[PDB]
RNA sequence: GAACAAUAGUAAGCACAAUCAUAGCACAUAAAAACGUUAGGUCAAGGUGUAGCUUAUGGGUUGGAAAGAAAUGGGCUACA
RNA sequence: UUCGCCAGAGUACUACUCGCAACUGCCUAAAACUCAAAGGACUUGGCGGUGCUUCACAUCCACCUAGAGGAGCCUGUUCUA
RNA sequence: UGCCAGCCACCGCGGUCAUACGAUUAACCCAAAUUAAUAGAUCCACGGCGUAAAGAGUGUUUAAGAAAAAAAAUCACAAU
């Protein structure tokens, strides 16, 4: 979640549905956020443009350096035999 | 509220043929007419006479294929000799349906003094329009 | 600067006696109400007395006073068009403020919290 | 449901095979306009409803289009807004934002550089050009749609076109266009005719409530009107019937200047003025400028009457009025 | 209801449409009819382009046919503006010159002026209130007003005649007794305008 | 169990809607109108559950069914 | 930490007691008997001679036209028969 | 049988299709006993008192109790 509320200021459905789901949630919660039912809160700034574009682009990073990560660990794999 | 030959909505389980699902408003635009000759025609002569007629053969077709008939009748009149047209269930062994249509055809024949053929279309189970 | 709220209802903590006793609690909706609309009273009423007046003084014949005749007729004219036309602009423009519509709207994208 | 369609297609093409056999027709030239003609005469139902009557097509115009599997076999759903539930409705508002940003940055540069070099493309309306509905739209993403959703879609397209048009843009939106058809309400003049040496006579044809009449006018004879072979004082005692078929011609100042014959049937008496008086504007709109004509449309002169008697209804007494009806 | 709402009215007004050439907002709004593609309901039996066709004769002539009658609600009407016609020819050389300069003969100016001077200025409805009906005075509309005029003319030439009196005939009296202001009817707007300053009062009960 | 600058709702089905009819459109009219409500109406259309009759509550023949103190509904013809 | 109160509903702010400048009073306060409930809060309906908006298109008021209710007949009810 | 005759500890049953009456058939459960009636045993609150029964119209003291660790008596305004 880059934002934990949704445009109500109540909490956004999606985080009391996907503890009910058993699904972990990642999400950035400002200082009038509930954290509790988040699995892996970052407090930090929902509201500026830098700290959005910040925050996105780690998540992108991560994300495409994982994938990559196994593609190579595969080729890795396939040479081993 | 409008009652005639109408199939009531149910809990929505319940199968419907093409025919039933059709109330009477219906007919001569989506559904036809389950009989034809040429007495209602504005000029022409003993309608009355094959009313009874057709009353008859649905009554009796009804009797003699118990259990095996899957929708109303169809009957076709054509210059002195009636062609019925049946969708059939297939319940019985061909023997079964073999010795009734002869039987049949043999006795309607002898019966309306006019030589009466009969068409069976068989069907694995009652043909469902709608529901179901 | 809105009445204070401090010691006025009837609470477990509050040492005094109350001041207010609300009807219905005193939390903010997040709905305005609708604008109540204008009760009407007659028109024309005094170019109606002077011709009134005209007629009693000259015996009701028409031909003797044709002002007042006509100048009732205008005023009815422009009461005509006056509840005709006046009652879209009244509709729509509130002037300074916005339609309740609008009002409701923007409430709802920044609702009161009586909750959590 | 797919094999479905792989088969259906093959038996459509056996079928079309075996019907142009018998309908003796090359298979090859064989048309859809060739298949119905060879159904409506194979199988000849009479329904009112058209869509009930027997049918041979291709099954993809019979068939309604399919939204395609959504992802792969391991389970990962194709397009990244799956999860949306509406892909293609979000995809669309998401490529369509996407150029509107485009176009803001692309201006913003041109704006700092010291040019405007765009035009406004935003006035079709001579193409007489319209949005799509929201049954079209629907049609286009294959997903039902809200008519809020319709309504924002449309107001983005709107905020695109409002700024400067890229190529790549004006082709987007014009997607979204389409074109209503020809709107003119203009006449067609029946063309004059010229008859064994006598010159310049023209027919019309009126219908008013079950009288027909059928009206020929000659300009170049002097005013007089004959009806069913007799003259029109005769015919029409009735001031009022005359003044009717008056009308048209003290309209266009015609009133001395032709000659007239006519035929009237049914009605009453009312009705067949009515019926010449229609018939006679028609007939003299070959004489007469294409403006008059306008005029004469505009006069009401043109318009049959749709006006028509009522049927009774059962349980009623005159096709409106109720048997009278009693509280208690 | 044969018509959709899309269909206009027809302008029958032969003057409108021979001389456009002196008027902007006009061309520019007759040219918003056509062009608009806007279909217009065919042009009426009763109304012409006829020169000779006043619209207050016709509404009249209208109000009196019984049943379907048109041809004797018209035929009644013709005689009576021949029979008012008439009565004023007959008033016309059994006078002297100054009042041959006076006397109208014009049947259709006596009409209208006749109709004019008998139409109400004000009326009255019924309001209830606090369980009494009080008849309170109400301003009219325009065409309620000339409808009250016409009704009045035409009950009281039907009433109150002997029955071997025609119609055309009373219908003439009156209206000739309407132009100069002495007939019955302008008793009847006189009640009326009467019974109108005895509640003036009740004014204030009238709430638009 | 809604909020569209959207806050928990998706929903097939039946109705409405659309189409069909009234011989071209359109409009109008017709038709249509679910689930239920009124133990609404009809065992005398026919068919039937339960309960009743069987030299009779069944089947036939012949002849009778009147009538206006009064009250009233809807119409027709009028009063010109 | 205390104190005052409360053991179904009625009967009952009653009957009897004691006390009281109260004498149609206040206070204190039962039982026979009757019942299988009596109560508290809510929910969905329905309703409201409750308020605020918006309407009615032959439709309530305002208004238009033709009729019924009075007569003779025609035909149906109710009674009486 | 038909709101009758009757039945029930409590809820209730009987108005023509009564597993509830009365009798029959089957069953269940106790058993030299089995039901009914009456008395016991047991059973109320270490719970409660805004709206259900209940904070006594007010304050002071008496009797009796608690003190269980840290401080306080006191200033615009319509007490009497
Ligand atoms: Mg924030
Ligand atoms: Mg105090
Ligand atoms: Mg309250
Ligand atoms: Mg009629
Ligand atoms: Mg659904
Ligand atoms: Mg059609
Ligand atoms: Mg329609
Ligand atoms: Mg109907
Ligand atoms: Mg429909
Ligand atoms: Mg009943
Ligand atoms: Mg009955
Ligand atoms: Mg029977
Ligand atoms: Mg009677
Ligand atoms: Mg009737
Ligand atoms: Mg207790
Ligand atoms: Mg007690
Ligand atoms: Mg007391
Ligand atoms: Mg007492
Ligand atoms: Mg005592
Ligand atoms: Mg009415
Ligand atoms: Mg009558
Ligand atoms: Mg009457
Ligand atoms: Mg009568
Ligand atoms: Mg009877
Ligand atoms: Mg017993
Ligand atoms: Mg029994
Ligand atoms: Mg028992
Ligand atoms: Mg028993
Ligand atoms: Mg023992
Ligand atoms: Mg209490
Ligand atoms: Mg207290
Ligand atoms: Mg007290």
């Amino acid at each position: 979640f880059l934002h934990t509320l949704n445009n109500v200021f109540e909490p956004h459905v999606a985080v009391r549905d996907a503890a009910k789901m058993n699904i972990p949630t990642v999400g950035i919660v400002d200082t009038n956020c509930n954290p509790a039912l988040i699995t892996y809160p970052v407090p930090g700034n929902d509201d500026s443009p830098p700290a959005v574009r910040l925050f996105c682009r780690l998540f992108q990073v991560a994300i495409s350096r994982a994938k990559e990560k196994r593609r190579q660990v595969e080729a890795l794999y396939r040479l081993q035999g | 509220k409008n009652r005639a030959a109408r199939v009531r909505v149910s809990k929505g389980d319940k199968p419907v043929t093409y025919e039933e699902a059709h109330a009477p408003h219906y007919i001569a635009h989506r559904k036809g007419w389950l009989s034809l000759h040429t007495g209602n025609l504005d000029g022409e002569d003993h309608a009355a006479e094959r009313t009874v007629e057709d009353v008859f053969l649905r009554k009796f077709m009804l009797g003699t294929f118990p259990g095996c008939l899957a929708d109303q009748l169809v009957l076709k009149r054509r210059a002195n000799q009636l062609e019925i047209c049946a969708l059939v269930l297939r319940q019985l062994p061909p023997h079964k349906f073999y010795f009734l249509v002869g039987y049949s055809e043999t006795l309607l024949s002898h019966f309306y003094k006019c030589p009466v053929h009969l068409h069976l279309q068989t069907v694995p189970s009652k043909v469902v329009y709608k529901y179901i | 600067a809105t009445p204070s709220l401090r010691g006025r209802l009837a609470r477990l903590g509050n040492p005094r006696r109350p001041i207010l006793k609300p009807n219905k609690p005193l939390i903010l909706a997040n709905h305005v109400g609708e604008r109540r609309r204008e009760k009407g009273e007659a028109t024309c009423i005094t170019e109606m007395s002077v011709m009134m007046a005209c007629w009693k003084q000259n015996e009701f014949r028409d031909e003797a006073c044709r002002k007042e005749i006509q100048d009732f007729f205008d005023c009815a004219s422009r009461a005509e068009a006056a509840r005709k036309m006046r009652s879209i602009q009244e509709n729509l423009g509130e002037l300074g403020s916005l339609p309740p519509k609008k009002l409701n709207k923007l409430l709802h994208r920044f609702p009161n919290k009586p909750h959590v | 449901t797919v094999d479905f369609i792989k088969k259906q297609i093959e038996e459509f093409n056996i079928g079309k095979r075996h019907l142009a056999n018998m309908m003796g027709e090359d298979p090859e030239t064989f048309t859809q306009e060739d298949i119905d003609r060879a159904i409506a005469y194979l199988f000849p139902s009479g329904l009112f409803e058209k869509r009930a009557r027997p049918i041979m097509k291709h099954p993809e115009e019979i068939f309604p289009k399919q939204r395609a599997i959504q992802w792969g076999e391991d389970g990962r759903p194709f397009h990244f807004l799956f999860y949306t539930g509406k892909q293609s409705y979000y995809s669309l508002m998401h490529d369509t934002y996407g150029k509107l940003l485009d176009v803001e940055k692309h201006h913003n540069q041109l704006r700092a550089k010291d040019l405007l070099a765009e035009k406004t493309k935003i006035l079709k309306d001579p193409i007489g050009s319209r949005w799509l509905i929201k049954e079209e739209l629907e049609e286009m993403l294959v997903e039902k749609l809200s008519d809020q959703d319709y309504a924002q879609f449309i107001r983005l397209l709107e905020r695109l076109s409002a700024l400067p048009c890229g190529a790549t843009e004006e082709d987007f939106v014009n997607r979204f266009r389409r074109s209503i058809p020809i709107q003119s309400k203009k006449q067609l003049i029946e063309p004059l005719q010229y008859d064994e040496q006598g010159m310049a006579f023209s027919r019309g044809e009126g219908k008013r409530k079950t009288a027909k009449a059928e009206v020929v006018v000659y300009g170049q004879g002097s005013g007089r009107i004959d009806v069913n072979g007799v003259d029109y004082l005769l015919y029409f005692p009735v001031t009022q019937d005359r003044e009717q078929l008056m009308f048209p011609l003290h309209f266009l100042d015609r009133l001395g200047k032709h000659d007239m014959t006519c035929a009237v049937s049914g009605g009453g008496r009312s009705a067949q003025a009515g019926a010449v008086r229609l018939a006679m504007a028609r007939a003299l709109c070959s004489f007469v400028t294409e403006d008059e004509v306008e005029w004469m449309r505009q006069a009401g002169l043109l318009t049959a009457d749709p006006r028509v008697r009522e049927r009774k209804k059962p349980g009623q007494e005159g096709a409106r009025r109720k048997f009278t009806w009693k509280k208690r | 209801s044969r018509y959709g709402p899309e269909y206009k009215d027809p302008q029958i007004d032969k003057e409108y449409y021979r001389k456009p050439l002196a008027e902007q907002t006009e061309e520019e709004k007759y040219e918003r009819d056509f062009k608009k593609t806007q279909l217009i309901k065919a042009a009426p039996a009763t109304k012409t382009s006829s020169v000779f066709e006043d619209p207050v004769i016709s509404k009249f002539t209208n109000m009196m046919m019984k049943g379907g009658n048109k041809v004797l609600a018209r035929s009644l009407m013709t005689q009576t503006l021949e029979a008012v016609k008439r009565k004023q020819f007959a008033k016309y050389h059994a006078a002297s010159a100054e009042e041959q300069a006076t006397i109208e003969r014009n049947p259709y100016t006596i009409f209208h002026q006749a109709l004019k001077n008998c139409e109400p200025v004000i009326g009255l409805v019924p309001i209830l209130k606090g369980g009494h009906f009080y008849q309170v005075p109400v301003p009219l509309a325009d065409r309620r007003r000339r409808f009250l005029a016409m009704k009045w003319m035409i009950a009281e030439c039907r009433e109150k005649k002997h029955r071997r009196v025609l119609m055309p005939e009373k219908l003439s009296q009156e209206l000739l007794e309407a132009f100069h202001n002495q007939g019955p009817v302008i008793k009847r707007k006189h009640d009326m305008h009467k019974m109108a300053e005895a509640n003036r009062a009740l004014a204030h009960y009238r709430w638009w």
